[PDB]
């Protein structure tokens, strides 16, 4: 059976997949780059003639409310009430009494559903962070079909190197890089799961231990296991608030997935941290009776070379996914793809569009300049590094012209072609979300910010989420020739 | 007392592959002919 | 020949001209310029100068740029500036407006060391010190920025790149050998089409080293070593030009 | 892209390895290198190294070539060598005939100070100390003299000249990126074709400086900066050879 969300939205027959036995996985994964700091984002508030046609109450809430489960249940219950009223009026017999009992039951159900509807409508107005720009952006993204997320940000080398490889004071809390992103995504997750669905939105974290720190080096393996345990505890405190971190039965609800990113292999081997995370992912049975319940549902790895991934496999670590950089113009890690195909572990493809550089523009434009700055891309110096690794701006221009021709052959944006090429190689895409009137720009769509032009449709196109590829053999030959 | 043979580490720690670059360094390695190798 | 000016060469050849930096600051620059260079995407980032302050925490200013284009008949280098009180940490030097620069021009004397000060001008106006510093730095940069003539060259896509086949400036004891970076390589505009007495040149022929000192801004120095084919410029002092120049000549 | 290695950049990049010279000798070098370069009619003259003696008066040794041509598959440089106890005044190092060039390799121990010392070897043979020093310099130059690959090119009339369009060596960490000086540009001979464990390369990816140390001759260092294409080498320490390489590694 196909995914119902992708059935109605894109007429897609793609059946839903599962990253782990419990958690699902969207066809495309959203890497989440914050436009501003979390402090400047967690403080935003949506709360500002007798009728304001432009007031947010009549505009944003009427859309954000009809998407909640209580309202859908209310509408369905009203539908069944009207129907069963029609049949009970038609019948007029001994069965009509039982049917009238059913109508009374659905009446009290309607009553409680309407009470919940009023509750959620009030819950809209009594919290400031809801209905903001970024919260609405992620809500629209999740409603588009990409319910999986990935904490990421400006990273080595284009970021502050003192916030990565710097020695914090002893009094500092055990908070690492990619911290505020977890808080923002946790706020979004809790809000979305309160509005609709118990576990609708997934979240895949990222652990970046500073292996070059004095404490890590001088400590050893106990220091490593203590550090990873502390990170897991802090991440649990972030994704789930201080209340609600544990299920009512008393067993903690575990995280979805933790991604380990290692900075240097000749400095410290990742065996101790991998074993510690495996032990945190498994529950230690005693007799049978579960003891030390699982805190992490799975473990993934980031950018490990093929030999290191094989060495981690050979040590019993249950690796479930690996993300690598593999685009239509960069194919530097083929061995990892073959190794994952052999061992049957999912692979995630970061890149694809080279950071929005395969867009409609840049077709004949000069290279972007860091000091002057470009805003349609996510990271200008990263884009220039991608350009240099491709070979130069001329080769990128030729490749972009070829891709644009392929796109105009079918009628798609120049970026869906690259994303479908990534999907065809087996790997799952990894697209960076865009902010602040540039929403859906990562998929190529333009001028999609307002509801007047969008009409509620997602800023994606069907051919990208399709079981059969739209790339003909000539297109495949050309893209393979791009290299 | 008899040291536990190092091959039992595979069963006890449930680790699939073990590699001892130098049996001289290790002490749980067992020699069948009873002569140090 | 050289791709980027070398800081140690600049400090070694300008030692006589009085353009010097402290030992701690020298080592800190050595260790910290690459870090700030790679944090941004800048292909080039070098020390620009050292402005003197009143408390004793001199302002070290560095400038960088990625690519050098030619636009509206001139070489437009898109530059970014950073400042610091110690050689370790580099902070951004924000660009100022136009009227704010006009007001900048009316503050004289050395600015104090604290970047949180405010100057009062005249209806009253509040001028931050960082704005004054940026105003002075951009004024000096616009006025005097020397490179040897034809040491750069155009190319495909019309970007001003270094000229790897640079033969060396002939007759380098004269101002026709040097030019402002903004002047296009092909054009004949050089350091001789400006005022007749605002540049001094000393030359050692045996060692083959030329020193060009700006008299409009008495802190701007430049060296050109012909045997090694290496050039570099520095500024040391407060960002004040001596308007009473004529009586000095 | 450079044409001749600086004497200041070499001392700066090799200071950590202990390849340093006294400050007074450094100033004396700065003054008296061009004097000897003009007195000898040499287009290239650089400091080659510094050898330790039983006195504090070490031998500073500088080499310089006027012509460099391809000959029987060897890039022959017509080098001249000069020595000095202090940085001021230089003397010449006359080449050594083969008989004494073989009777000088058996004399070991670190040299004395006065270059008028006669070693006596086995009838007794009297050999001057300057001959021994010349032998040691020749041996180190034969074994070690290292430049980046493709940094030289062959023109008409079969002369090796610097490659003005040398864009730099990718993978500076790999020994393949470096070659001996007397290897022809066409031939694919590098330091990889030497013994496996006689060269140690430590490369700092961030600052873009690679450092190659000789283990067969422990006192030979060669730095190569890639962000700006600048390579230099220096030998500091006694000239003796490390015979027992197999045991140490």
């Amino acid at each position: 059976a196909p995914d119902p969300v992708l059935n109605e939205l894109y007429g897609s027959e793609r059946p839903a997949v599962e990253l782990l036995p419990g958690v699902p996985l969207s066809p495309i994964v959203n890497s989440c780059w914050l436009p501003a700091d979390a402090k400047a984002m967690l403080a935003e508030s949506w709360i500002p003639p007798a009728f304001e046609a432009a007031a947010p109450e009549y505009n944003e809430l009427v859309r954000r409310l009809a998407k909640t489960a209580p309202f859908r249940k209310w509408n369905e219950l009203t539908i069944q009430a009207k129907q069963l009223e029609q049949e009970v009026a038609g019948l007029k017999g001994p069965d009509a009494e039982a049917k009238q009992a059913e109508l009374e039951n659905v009446k009290v159900q309607i009553a409680d559903a309407e009470a919940a509807v009023a509750e959620v409508k009030q819950s809209f107005s009594d919290d400031p962070l809801s209905l903001t720009g970024w919260m609405q952006a992620l809500t629209d993204l999740a409603d588009g079909g990409m319910t999986t997320f990935e904490v990421s940000g400006q990273g080595w080398p284009y970021c502050s190197l003192r916030q990565l490889f710097g020695e914090m004071p002893s009094a500092a809390p055990p908070a690492g890089f990619f911290d505020g992103v977890e808080r923002v995504l946790g706020t979004f997750k809790r809000r979305y799961e309160k509005e609709r669905g118990p576990g609708s939105v997934q979240l895949m974290l990222k652990l970046a231990p500073n292996v070059f720190s004095d404490a890590w080096s001088t400590g050893g393996a106990p220091a490593a296991v203590a550090a990873v345990e502390a990170y897991v505890e802090r991440a649990r405190a972030n994704v789930f608030g201080p209340d609600g971190g544990v299920t009512p039965e008393g067993v903690p609800e575990p995280l979805d997935l933790v991604q380990l990113v290692w900075w240097d292999f000749a400095a410290a081997d990742p065996l101790p941290v991998l074993k510690a995370l495996q032990r945190m992912a498994t529950d230690q049975l005693q007799v049978v009776s579960v003891s030390e319940p699982k805190k992490i549902r799975g473990i993934g790895l980031v950018d490990f070379p093929a030999d290191r991934l094989k060495a981690a496999i050979q040590a019993g670590v249950p690796i479930t996914c690996v993300q690598v950089e593999h685009s239509v113009l960069v194919r530097s890690a083929q061995p990892v793809l073959d190794l994952c195909a052999k061992y049957g572990i999912k692979v995630l493809a970061r890149g694809g569009t080279l950071g929005g550089l395969l867009s409609a523009k840049y077709l004949g434009a000069p290279p972007p300049d860091p000091v002057r700055g470009d805003a349609d891309l996510d990271s200008v110096p990263g884009c220039l590094d991608a350009v240099n690794n491709v070979g130069g701006w001329a080769r990128l221009q030729a490749a972009l012209a070829v891709i644009k021709g392929i796109a105009d052959k079918h009628g798609v944006k120049p970026e869906t072609v690259a994303l479908r090429w990534q999907i065809d190689a087996g790997c799952f895409p990894l697209v960076t979300t865009r902010w602040s009137s540039r929403v859906w720009r990562q998929f190529g769509y333009e001028g999609w910010s307002s509801f007047e032009v969008s009409g509620g449709r997602p800023g994606v196109d069907g051919p990208l989420f399709q079981v059969e590829s739209f790339l003909d053999v000539e297109d495949v030959r050309a893209l393979a020739g791009l290299a | 007392p008899e040291p536990l043979p190092y091959s039992f580490r595979v069963l006890d720690e449930k680790l699939p592959m073990l590699y001892v670059p130098n049996v001289a360094a290790e002490e749980r390695v067992k020699f069948f002919r009873k002569f140090p190798k | 020949v050289q791709l980027e000016p070398n800081i140690t060469l600049v400090l070694k050849h300008l030692a006589s001209c009085g353009a010097v930096v402290s030992a701690e600051q020298q080592a800190a620059l050595d260790h910290s310029i690459p870090i700030k260079r790679i944090e941004a995407g800048l292909r080039s980032l070098t020390l620009w100068g050292r402005l003197t302050t009143l408390n004793g925490k001199d302002y070290l200013v560095a400038e960088g740029y990625n690519v050098a284009s030619s636009k509206e008949g001139a070489a437009v280098y898109e530059t970014k500036y950073f400042y610091s009180q110690d050689g370790a940490r580099w902070s951004d030097l924000q660009p100022v407006d136009s009227e704010t620069a006009t007001r900048c021009a009316r503050i004289k004397g050395m600015l104090s060391g604290d970047p949180a000060k405010n100057y009062e001008l005249e209806l009253v106006f509040q001028i931050p010190e960082l704005a004054v510093l940026r105003c002075r730095v951009d004024a000096i940069a616009t006025a005097t920025s020397v490179i040897p003539t034809d040491s750069t060259i155009l190319n495909a896509a019309s970007q001003v790149v270094p000229n790897r086949l640079f033969a060396g400036a002939a007759y380098p004891e004269k101002l026709e050998s040097y030019q402002h970076r903004f002047s296009l390589p092909g054009s004949g505009v050089t350091l001789s089409q400006d005022l007749r007495g605002t540049w001094a040149v000393q030359y050692d022929a045996f060692k083959g080293v030329a020193q060009v000192r700006s008299l409009l801004f008495p802190g701007y120095f430049f060296y050109y070593a012909a045997n090694e084919l290496t050039w570099g410029s520095l500024y040391v002092g407060d960002g004040l030009r001596n308007n009473d120049l004529i009586f000095m000549l």
